[PDB]
């Protein structure tokens, strides 16, 4: 019992060196403190550039009415299962099941402003416009009412 | 309160503004 | 790239810390919560009051007596250095995680500044990205902007204005010259001459020879502007 | 404690109604030239055209990039100058016009100034005041949230729109905290707790501000400058978080992207309602792309469709060449190395070559620079080999010189360490007879 | 490695010791072709286990050098 508790400690003892051996190249103290934004703060920070500069995300919230009147197309030919299997999170990928379960976890929590633009490319419903335009007679009708 | 009623005063100003040991560890 | 690697900046970080091995912890909680904390060295111990946001912290780290913390006043983040070689004994097999370390000596609370000597081309490209420290290894940073590198040129003039930042300049040896071409030399005739330019050694064996990229025969394979601006040994 | 190639050039060193001074601004002699960027300095301070060009056309070393220089320090910092060589252009992420194209827009600058009204205080009372109910129902109703602060040599207590309770919960400003509350805005941003209860817990992870000077009240007016690229770059950007754009935007590194038409259009759009507003004016910059000659007949094409463009900024060249083809040409040769058609959009400017006691001046001048004390028989013999083979081998044989003076424990320079440095470094021509 | 037998975790021997759950080592019994063993593991090699979704009678690999089990 006491040779095998000390190979056991030496063993301890090797482990724990190179554990605490490990050291970064640059500390993220250091990545801190080349990356700081010097002394600025929002006490003089420029409120006129919420508005002067727009993201792509606002760009796509605040420009709705053009992506509901103008997506027509649709896919001509798709296939379900590639969405899952190209991402690796089928039932029978090399992926673990815990490390898939967090990543479909991760995407349902995860929130997408470009969904409007899915959906609308997904299915070509057409909308109350068509009633006036599927009908030629209705057409007319409009116009001389 | 839906009744027309006044709240509580103190719970009225904490809304408009917004004991034991728990944990105890020692090194034997 | 290659002549921002030739010039180098050194940087000075002024860090406050406290480090020991907590002795006891006790938090009481109803209302807010209020716990005192004690925390030796291997020459002092002292009991601390915990404010709230600490005693998050300590929670949100799951620290427990016997275990050697680091704590920075300024900002009270709260890093688990190791734990004793006394609660070693404890276990047949060991978490990635854990570390044995030693009591540390002296006052519980220590100033200490560190120097830093960080490339012009290495700051560009950790402030370029989110992640410019990786492609620090990688080599995929690609074409940062020229407004990132006047901004760097702006922020490394009020460091060492300011005092905190040193510049140490050095040697650019370019081996085999003749096989760059007449752009190259004609970008390399005005950036010889920027304030942060470096000392360019050149070391060249072609004698009377065709500039790349021209249709006729140069000294040593060099336009004449560029030896103009240089000395020949 | 540097000594770069152009330290020297101070400013071009005219005066109000007149010409330029023989020695003044580090420049000496070449009058015309400094007359001409000074005429053409005033012209871009004048504000009021796009597209002008200037050629700066002379033989090596004729101070054509000292006076670019010049041109940018008399303008100043405050006006945007985008220094950019012509051998730049050719990128390998995107097309050459892509490049221009967003230095162009680099080169024009605005300047955005907002006065702004604040209180600023750490907190002290905080007390709703109840009010009638319009609408009755026996309920609390309170018609102004009440605030009082304190700062070094000021304290005042405030009425508020109730609205601000809505605030002060999100931000959870609490007694003692030191606040950031704008006048018009309704906003508040806290920022610190007070120095004063710093003492009242030995721990504590939050930062103790020192409590703000001056009366509570304070009027700040703040200036920015932006350029149009920045702007642009920033807008085509996403915001950069959590959400799965900003995922794919990490996963895929960031190149250079042909920005379209469109969101230039939206950009200037937004521009010019700003500026409408009176909050923001323009500042058009200068753009100088030295070794014009390395630019492709392609990118020469598309300078002169650029030029054209409705916001462009001054466009400051620099050739060393004579005639030679246009690269992207065959067999056009042309003077400098700009092609016709751009030279008939542009003007030239001469720069002359220098006398022997031009020589001495800009070496005297520049060993001054360099805090070097030179003879005035080692200064004639520097000023004849200067005239010998190279002024800038001179200028450049210069700091050896001081070494080898340094090296004797001699704070002069002597003909003896000028003679050692011609022996241990050979010259352009001495070394093409090798 | 080995067939673990019993797996029997156990908490702090006071509630105030710990945050949370509080769960204290875990128990571990391993069976080999020259005999068993009963090892007491960290709870951070508990959370591995319950991570790979081990139950009694499969066979297992434990790291030590890491911590990492299979
Ligand atoms: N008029 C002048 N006054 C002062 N220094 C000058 C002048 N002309 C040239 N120089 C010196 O020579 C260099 C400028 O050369 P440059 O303007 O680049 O000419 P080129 O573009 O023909 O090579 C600078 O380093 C400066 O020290
Ligand atoms: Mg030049």
């Amino acid at each position: 019992k006491l040779e095998g508790t000390v190979d056991m400690l030496n063993f301890l003892k090797m482990v724990n060196k190179l554990r605490c051996d490990r050291r970064p190249i640059f500390g993220k103290n250091l990545i801190d403190l080349l990356t700081k934004d010097r002394r600025v703060k929002y006490d003089k920070s420029s409120i006129i550039d919420n508005e002067l500069i727009k993201p792509l995300q606002t760009r796509v919230l605040d420009n709705r009415k053009i992506i509901d009147t103008f997506a027509v197309l649709t896919p001509s030919a798709v296939s379900l299962d590639m969405r899952k299997l190209a991402l690796g999170l089928n039932d029978d990928s090399s992926v673990g099941e815990n490390t898939r379960l967090k990543v479909m976890q991760n995407c349902f929590e995860v929130s997408n402003p470009l969904h409007q633009l899915q959906t609308k490319l997904t299915i070509a419903f057409p909308d109350k416009s068509l009633l006036q335009y599927d009908c030629g007679k209705l057409q007319k009708l409009a116009i001389l009412l | 309160d839906f009744p027309n009623a006044p709240p509580n005063l103190k719970d009225f100003n904490t809304n408009l503004f917004g004991m034991k040991t728990v944990f105890h560890s020692i090194l034997p | 790239q290659a002549f921002r690697k030739s010039i180098g900046i050194k940087i000075k970080e002024e860090t406050e810390l406290i480090e020991g091995e907590v002795v006891e912890i006790q938090i009481d909680r109803s209302g807010h919560k209020q716990g005192k904390l004690t925390i030796k060295t291997t020459d002092m111990e002292t009991i601390y009051e915990l404010g709230n946001k600490m005693i998050d912290g300590l929670t949100k780290e799951k620290v427990l007596a016997g275990d050697v913390i680091s704590i920075d006043k300024a900002s009270g983040k709260i890093t688990k250095l190791g734990r004793s070689f006394a609660r070693s004994r404890d276990y047949d097999a060991m978490g990635a995680d854990t570390r044995f370390v030693q009591c540390p000596e002296g006052e519980l609370q220590k100033r200490k500044t560190v120097v830093h000597t960080v490339s012009l081309h290495e700051i560009d490209v950790i402030n370029s990205r989110t992640q410019g420290f990786l492609a620090l290894f990688t080599g995929d940073t690609g074409e940062i902007r020229s407004e990132v590198r006047d901004q760097i040129n702006t922020k490394v003039a009020e460091w060492k204005e300011e005092g905190k930042a040193e510049i140490v300049p050095g040697v650019l040896f370019i081996d085999e010259v003749h096989m760059l071409d007449i752009e190259c030399f004609s970008f390399i005739n005005r950036a010889l001459e920027d304030e942060f330019a470096p000392i360019v050694m050149m070391a060249t064996n072609r004698g009377v020879s065709k500039t790349r990229g021209t249709n006729y025969k140069s000294p040593h394979g060099l336009p004449l502007d560029l030896l103009d601006r240089s000395i020949i040994i | 404690t540097r000594t770069a190639a152009h330290t020297h050039i101070k400013g071009l060193g005219l005066d109000e109604s007149g010409v330029a001074k023989r020695v003044e601004g580090g420049f000496v002699g070449q009058i015309e030239a400094r007359e001409a960027c000074g005429v053409i300095v005033d012209l871009i301070k004048a504000k009021k055209m796009s597209g002008r060009a200037i050629l700066l056309a002379g033989g090596p070393s004729t101070g054509k990039t000292a006076l670019a220089l010049a041109i940018s320090q008399e303008l100043g910092p405050k006006v945007p100058f985008c220094p950019l060589v012509g051998s730049e252009l050719y990128s390998v992420e995107v097309k050459k016009t892509e490049t221009l194209m967003e230095n162009f827009r680099r080169a024009i600058g605005l300047r955005i100034k907002e006065t702004k009204e604040v209180y600023e205080g750490e907190v002290t009372e905080l007390t709703p005041e109840d009010a009638e109910n319009p609408l009755g129902g026996y309920g609390k109703t309170i018609s102004h949230v009440i605030v009082g602060l304190k700062s070094a040599k000021g304290t005042k207590t405030l009425r508020l729109d109730p609205t601000i309770y809505e605030s002060i919960q999100r931000e959870k400003v609490s007694i003692g905290d030191v606040i950031y509350i704008e006048a018009n805005t309704g906003a508040v941003k806290r920022v610190g707790r007070s120095d004063a209860y710093a003492t009242e817990f030995d721990l504590e992870t939050e930062e103790y501000v020192p409590l703000p000077k001056g009366e509570v009240h304070k009027k700040k007016e703040i200036v920015q400058d932006v350029t149009l690229h920045d702007l642009d770059v920033a807008n085509a950007r996403p915001q950069g978080g959590q959400d799965v754009i900003s995922m794919m935007g990490q996963l895929l590194k960031p190149k250079k992207t042909e920005i379209t038409e469109k969101l230039r259009q939206e950009v200037n759009k937004v521009v010019a309602k700003y500026i409408d507003q009176g909050v923001a004016e323009l500042i058009p910059g200068v753009l100088f792309i030295d070794e014009v000659n390395m630019l492709d007949i392609e990118i020469f094409t598309y300078l002169n469709k650029a030029l054209e463009s409705n916001i462009a900024p001054v466009v400051v060249l620099a050739s060393n060449r004579g005639m030679t083809t246009v690269r992207g040409t065959e067999d056009v040769i042309s003077p400098h190395g700009v092609p016709p058609d751009l030279i008939d959009r542009l003007l030239i400017v001469r720069t002359l070559p220098y006398d022997k006691d031009e020589i001495r001046t800009i070496i005297e001048r520049r060993a001054t620079v360099e805090r070097l004390q030179v003879e005035s028989s080692a200064l004639d013999l520097l000023a004849t080999m200067g005239t010998e083979t190279s002024l800038r081998y001179a200028l450049q044989l210069l700091a050896p010189c001081g070494i080898l003076a340094q090296t004797s424990n001699r704070k002069e320079i002597v003909v003896n360490d000028v003679n050692e440095a011609k022996l241990l470094f050979l010259d352009a021509k001495r070394s093409t007879k090798i």
